């Protein structure tokens, strides 16, 4: 049922093999870039901490802080430029190799299907594409991140690295389950409606018989009995997916708690420094998470090898009216909006707790007081994890249940109005998709906006309180950091121009295959251009995350040295603003097209009021 | 174990310079300051200053600014203190102690070095003059030490008193007590072995 | 600069008995955070070893004989059973206002008094200077031996280029 790993790439020529080799080297280099970033970040933290401790000591009785921070700005910018180049080459070369091979495969498959099966020519080649393209570069980049992170961890601190080893299996498993849930989310949504979509298609295809025999009140009940099961499956999915991702968040925050309790123990015993702790922790944790994230790649490669089997065998042989739709679910919406506020407000709460536990180690104090404060802040990390688990689950569950109730109701009354009466394909799409997207204009929009406000608005407010000069500087790059998060999630998710050439294939010798070949030219060139365009977009938004470090901490060195701020405040502002922009991007990448959703709702309301 | 091994005793000419070291072992060198402390004979210890074993940032007691200089070799994990234009008032024992950077003065100096004695003298190598209770007066020599024995370690009742500076020249005396004898004085730096017999 | 004063410059003790060494600062050692940073070290040609820190906390690996007390400008170090590995110089250290140290207190073995065996010596005439020897008791210069390890008395030599005892 699957082809060979070597036989998968039999249409690659010398240029494609070169693209793969150089794209894999660039992937290794790109993946090695975040652990080196954490190494540099730890050294910078230690510079700041030592300066702060010495100033605290000599209070009653920062000279070189800016000079020392220029070098680290250079290191940050160098890693950022290297990552820019390497990410560009990786993404670009892997997309180009995949595109050239998929083009040759499409042409060969249509030549062979006629030298002698439409799904095998439309969707199976797309499965091969999804398998042999970006995902392989992702996989090598994530393997490099894992290995480099663990090398940096063991070289900087093996004791703390071992303590985080004890946890890394669960972290990689959480990341794997998370990424798999994200990958298969829409497929499961389409699969739940399968049994009711069959009834819908078979009734709408024989509508004359139905309204002639008067079986409207019975086909409605068949559809309803299947809609109940679709809704139950949707509720179960809303429970399990959200409980899994909430458990992942809880595990991340508990890892913070544990690693920082142990690391602060090692720092108070004099054996480690706080920058050393930061380096080890962030390196090992990000590596362990990257491993998990690299499992959709293996699933996709296996699916590509599965899809290539058949092919190669053949070849070889009003927003207020819309909201009023979902009005009876105001309890779910109240609970969900409350939970979305509490969920968004966890990024600034984390910024505060993190900056405080690190600022404990940037000024001198009694060892007993330092132990007490470190214990308190580790406990606060754990409490953050518990709260995030609960609120994430509740937000997801309430909004998903309201969305399921609304979808079932909309499908039901849409079918009832079609029966109390426009091709059958259009009607089945109105029932399968248009009814399932009206929730995107209500609950999804509400959740995304509430969470993003409670996150970035609160972050920016407390950042203006703690350090307004740095907040003003970082506000200029907030849009690019948010877009970086959006682009990164779109790149991980792997997210029409072939429909024109689907006609020449659906119709069907040499002339037909020549017409098909000529029809493929425009989408071929479009994909070859999109490869470069997306490579450069991704690489630039990735490098901006590295340049944010340089800018923020050079200006923070200036401010700390001139006494306008402390390193704890610089850390708080960095965390809050920068990673709240990143979280805003990551959350907004789950919001559906509000325009398409309003259009779907308009069509649904037309059909219902007809 | 935490250990701070200091260099050995030093005898220096007046007005010269000497650098003494403190080699740390058994802990993370860069998480501590090394403080330097001076003790003259019969006086309280006296803080000279400290240097950060992370970046080499120093702080000097006002009395010692310009008189001493701290440096750090992070590779070998050693700290150095160097004097300039030594004078006799710098004859003392110098200790190094470590202090955690995280706690500052909210913590004791938990581990100390064993001390380096520094004798600043301008005199030149000089051979001693050797002049019931009996005794020898080994007067006017340099530098210490000087081995005194009675009848070549034959004897109890001895009382070798410490050496005392008398105008840049040590003196020493002994005391044997026996009811009703040779006196061997060995000065290596002068390579002398004088054996006087006491006569009434 | 805080000045630290140790009351007994020399403390004759007896093996197995008790000893108490006092320290007094010219200014209160209580910090604004509620802690008092006074530490006690022992010195023997070896390195000084930390015994007590922050008035009363015993350092890691220090026997239970050593204890510390005191409040502000008045502190004490008590040794409950003076063993034989305790004879040395104890000194206090403050780190509240900053580093200054106390003058040190030497522990000495106590024994019954004795009288000096004074002995005079005229110049050996091989030159002149006159030498007095004051043995086994409990332009001039003096030199004292340390306490004898066996009989545990002192000796004194005086040289010029009376004996006022108790
Ligand atoms: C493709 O899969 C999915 C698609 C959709 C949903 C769930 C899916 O999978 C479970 C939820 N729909 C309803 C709207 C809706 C409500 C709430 C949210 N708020 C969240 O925080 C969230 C919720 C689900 C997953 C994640 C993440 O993975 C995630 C990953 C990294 C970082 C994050 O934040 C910092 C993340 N935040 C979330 C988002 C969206 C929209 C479409
Ligand atoms: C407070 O500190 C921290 C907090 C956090 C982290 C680290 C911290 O400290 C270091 C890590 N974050 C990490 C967030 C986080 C999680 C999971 C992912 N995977 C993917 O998107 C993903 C991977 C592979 C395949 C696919 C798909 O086929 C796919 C298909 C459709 C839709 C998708 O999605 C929109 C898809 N997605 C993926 C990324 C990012 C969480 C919060
Ligand atoms: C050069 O920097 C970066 C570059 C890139 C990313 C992250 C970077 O920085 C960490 C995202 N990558 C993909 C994997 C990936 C995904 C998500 C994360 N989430 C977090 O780490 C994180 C989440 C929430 C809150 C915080 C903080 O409050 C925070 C505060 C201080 C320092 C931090 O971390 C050094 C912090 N982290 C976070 C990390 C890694 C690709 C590009």
């Amino acid at each position: 049922p699957t082809v060979s790993v070597f036989s998968m790439f039999r249409y690659s020529n010398w240029l494609d093999k070169l693209y793969m080799v150089v794209g894999t080297l660039a992937a290794i280099i790109h993946g090695a870039g975040l652990p080196l970033m954490m190494l540099v970040f730890g050294e910078m933290t230690d510079i700041f901490a030592n300066a702060g401790n010495l100033e605290d000591l000599m209070s009653n009785i920062f000279m070189n802080l800016e000079e020392d921070m220029t070098r680290y700005a250079y290191y940050y910018s160098g890693i950022g430029a290297g990552v820019l180049v390497a990410a560009y080459i990786q993404v670009s070369f892997w997309c180009l190799a995949a595109g050239r091979q998929i083009h040759k495969i499409r042409k060969q498959f249509f030549h062979a299907i006629m030298r002698q099966l439409n799904t095998r020519l439309t969707d199976d080649v797309s499965k091969i594409n999804e398998g042999i393209g970006d995902k392989i570069g992702m996989f090598f980049q994530s393997m490099a991140t894992f290995f480099t992170g663990f090398i940096v961890g063991f070289t900087r601190g093996w004791k703390l690295t071992l303590v985080i080893l004890a946890i890394s299996p669960v972290l990689g498993l959480s990341a794997a389950v998370w990424a798999k849930i994200l990958s298969s989310f829409t497929d499961k949504e389409l699969l739940a409606y399968a049994k009711a979509g069959a009834v819908a298609e078979e009734v709408l295809a024989a509508i004359r018989t139905v309204i002639a025999f008067g079986g409207q009140k019975k086909e409605l009940e068949r559809y309803n009995k299947n809609l109940e099961e679709a809704k139950r499956i949707g509720i179960k999915k809303a429970i399990t997916a959200n409980i899994s991702i909430g458990a992942a968040f809880l595990l991340i925050y508990a890892s913070y708690a544990l690693a920082f309790w142990y690391g602060t123990t090692l720092v108070l015993s004099g054996e480690y420094s706080i920058g050393q702790v930061l380096t080890v922790f962030f390196s090992v944790l990000i590596g362990a998470f990257s491993v998990g994230q690299a499992s959709p790649s293996i699933e996709a490669f296996a699916n590509a090898r599965g899809a290539a089997y058949e092919i190669f065998k053949i070849i070889d042989n009003s927003f207020w009216r819309i909201m009023k739709l979902n009005l009876t679910e105001w309890p779910y919406f109240v609970v969900g909006v409350f939970c979305a506020i509490i969920n968004g407000g966890l990024q600034p709460a984390f910024a505060i707790i993190f900056s405080k536990i690190i600022g404990v180690f940037t000024r001198i104090d009694d060892p007993e007081t330092k132990r007490q404060n470190s214990n308190l802040f580790s406990l606060l990390f754990l409490a953050l994890g518990i709260i995030s688990f609960i609120t994430f689950f509740l937000q997801g569950f309430t909004f998903g249940k309201a969305g399921e109730i609304l979808t079932k109701r909309l499908r039901y009354m849409v079918f009832r109005s079609m029966l109390r009466q426009n091709t059958t394909g259009a009607l089945t799409t109105r029932l399968a998709n248009d009814a399932a997207q009206v929730k995107g204009a209500i609950g999804s929009r509400l959740a995304v906006i509430t969470q993003n406000i409670a996150n970035l608005g609160t972050g920016i407010i407390i950042s203006f309180i703690y350090g307004w000069q740095l907040t003003l500087l970082l506000l200029a790059i907030v849009p690019i950091i948010a877009i970086a998060g959006v682009v990164e999630m779109k790149m991980l998710s792997g997210q029409k121009e072939l429909e024109g050439s689907g006609k020449i294939a659906t119709e069907a010798e040499q002339k037909f295959e020549h017409m098909y070949a000529q029809s493929l030219q425009v989408p071929y060139r479009n994909s070859l251009r999109k490869a470069h365009i997306f490579g450069i977009t991704f690489s630039f938004t990735q490098a901006m995350m590295y340049f944010s470090y340089a800018g923020c901490f050079r200006f923070g060195a200036y401010l700390v040295a001139h006494k306008l701020m402390s390193f704890e405040d610089v850390l708080l502002v960095f965390s809050a603003v920068v990673f709240g922009a990143m979280a805003v991007g990551q959350v907004s990448s789950f919001a559906p097209d509000y325009a398409k959703a309003k259009i779907s709702a308009a069509h649904i309301i037309m059909i219902i009021e007809k | 174990e935490v250990q701070l091994q200091e260099s050995g005793p030093e005898l220096v000419k007046t007005g010269a310079s000497v650098k003494i070291s403190c080699k740390a072992s058994g802990y993370s060198f860069s998480n501590y300051y090394i403080h330097w402390v001076k003790q003259s004979h019969g006086k309280s210890l006296e803080w000279i200053g400290f240097i950060s074993c992370y970046n080499g940032a120093t702080f000097y007691n006002q009395k010692f600014k310009g008189k001493a200089t701290f440096t750090v070799d992070n590779s070998s994990s050693t700290a150095y203190m160097k004097f300039n234009s030594l004078t006799f008032e710098d004859s003392a024992v110098y200790y190094c102690a470590r202090l955690p950077i995280q706690f500052g003065n909210f913590y004791p100096m938990d581990y100390w070095g064993q001390g380096t004695t520094v004798t600043v003298s301008s005199a030149k190598t000089t051979a001693p003059s050797v002049y019931v209770t009996l005794g020898c007066l080994v007067k006017g020599y340099f530098p210490e030490p000087v081995t005194l024995t009675w009848n070549s370690g034959s004897l109890s009742g001895v009382h070798t008193f410490p050496a005392v500076l008398q105008s840049d020249l040590y003196t020493l005396s002994s005391s044997v007590t026996v009811t009703s004898i040779t006196c061997n004085v060995a000065h290596p730096a002068s390579s002398t072995k004088v054996d006087k017999k006491i006569e009434p | 600069q805080v000045v630290m004063t140790q009351s007994p410059l020399s403390l004759p003790v007896s093996l197995g008995d008790q000893a108490s060494i006092s320290c007094r600062s010219s200014q209160s050692l209580l910090h604004s955070n509620g802690n008092t940073y006074l530490h006690w070290y022992l010195q023997k040609g070896q390195s000084p070893k930390l015994l007590i820190y922050k008035v009363s906390n015993r350092f890691s690996g220090v026997p239970d004989r050593f204890s510390g007390s005191g409040s502000g400008t008045d502190f004490t170090l008590k040794i409950s059973r003076v063993e034989a590995e305790d004879l040395g110089v104890y000194f206090c250290s403050q780190s509240t206002h900053i580093w200054t140290f106390g003058g040190g207190t030497k522990l000495d073995i106590k024994r019954a008094d004795a009288a000096p065996t004074v002995s005079i010596f005229p110049p050996s005439s091989e030159q002149l200077s006159v030498v007095c020897f004051l043995n086994n008791f409990y332009g001039v210069l003096n030199s004292w031996t340390d306490q004898d390890s066996k009989d545990s008395t002192y000796s004194m030599s005086s040289t010029l280029t009376e004996a006022t005892h108790k």
